[PDB]
């Protein structure tokens, strides 16, 4: 709804006027379409979830192409926590010497 | 005296799910999966130990634009309730006027 | 990007970074300046001026 | 800047040299540019969140 930019303007003008009820209340009703028309309805959702139900049966779905934005996910903690600076120092740590890494191949 | 501290986070999949046995045990050991993990690595270098917990209405969080209460776990860190929030939270604008993210651990 | 377009990008990566405003500590420029960054991701403007050089 | 370098931690003088210095030592008030961020740097000075991947 947002964009600036022709392709997506372009693409939401379709999302917005197609017909039947193109879009989808749960994460559940849209992986329940996206099996039927086969090969015929694209969905969008987090790219983490995205690899992690093709690691599953049936394993009939997959990932394409890439990212068309940056976000990300981090610790939270109460304002003016005294925890406001080991917590941030030691997040650059983990990351640093791969442990983030080495869990995210564990645990996909 | 001692403090151990309240870590709160939220229902999701592969991020927090039931032990096998979760119905025989306390402590800890009820849970399984990333952040559970995850607040090990963190606690080992920031010195303390910790006592899960699950939020009560298993929202993120937002704000109501009538009320202006907060509700979910950003709300309850800024009533004081739970102590550290380790989940899939979004960062985002808003949320920066009331809690102190670290850098980010994952991007997507 | 460049003439002669002869190289190829290899689609994949290895680790993840990331550039970042600085400022020294505990400078009145701080949070000011950190608010304004997101915002500017927020309203998209940094993909069309990576656009308009990239 | 002044000499072409982002700056790092210099052997056993521990002074720092190149660009990190000049907000070091107070020359300059703001640093806008491609500079990574790591545990070194986080000690002596502050970043926002990132404003893009790599």
């Amino acid at each position: 709804r947002r964009s600036k930019i022709a392709v997506f303007d372009k693409m939401w003008t379709y999302m917005r006027s197609a017909e039947p009820s193109v879009f989808v209340r749960t994460t559940a009703e849209g992986v329940a379409r996206v099996r039927k028309s086969k090969g015929k309805y694209a969905y969008l959702l987090e790219s983490t979830m995205n690899e992690y139900i093709e690691q599953r049966k049936p394993c009939d779905t997959m990932k394409v192409g890439g990212n068309l934005d940056s976000k990300g996910y981090g610790i939270a903690t109460p304002k003016g926590s005294s925890l406001g600076t080991p917590v941030n120092l030691a997040v650059l740590k983990l990351s640093e010497q791969g442990v983030l890494d080495k869990l995210k191949n564990k645990w996909w | 005296e001692q403090k151990t501290v309240v870590v709160t986070t939220i229902l999701e999949s592969p991020y927090v799910m039931m032990k096998k046995n979760h119905e025989m045990l306390e402590g800890n050991e009820r849970y399984e999966g990333y952040c559970v993990d995850l607040a090990a690595e963190i606690a080992k270098h920031c010195g303390f130990k910790y006592k899960l917990t699950i939020v009560g209405d298993g929202k993120y969080g937002a704000r109501d634009a009538d009320t202006k209460i907060w509700n979910g776990m950003v709300g309850e860190l800024v009533y004081g309730k739970a102590d550290i929030a380790i989940a899939p939270l979004t960062i985002t604008l808003v949320r920066e006027e009331v809690i102190d993210f670290s850098k980010p651990f994952m991007s997507l």
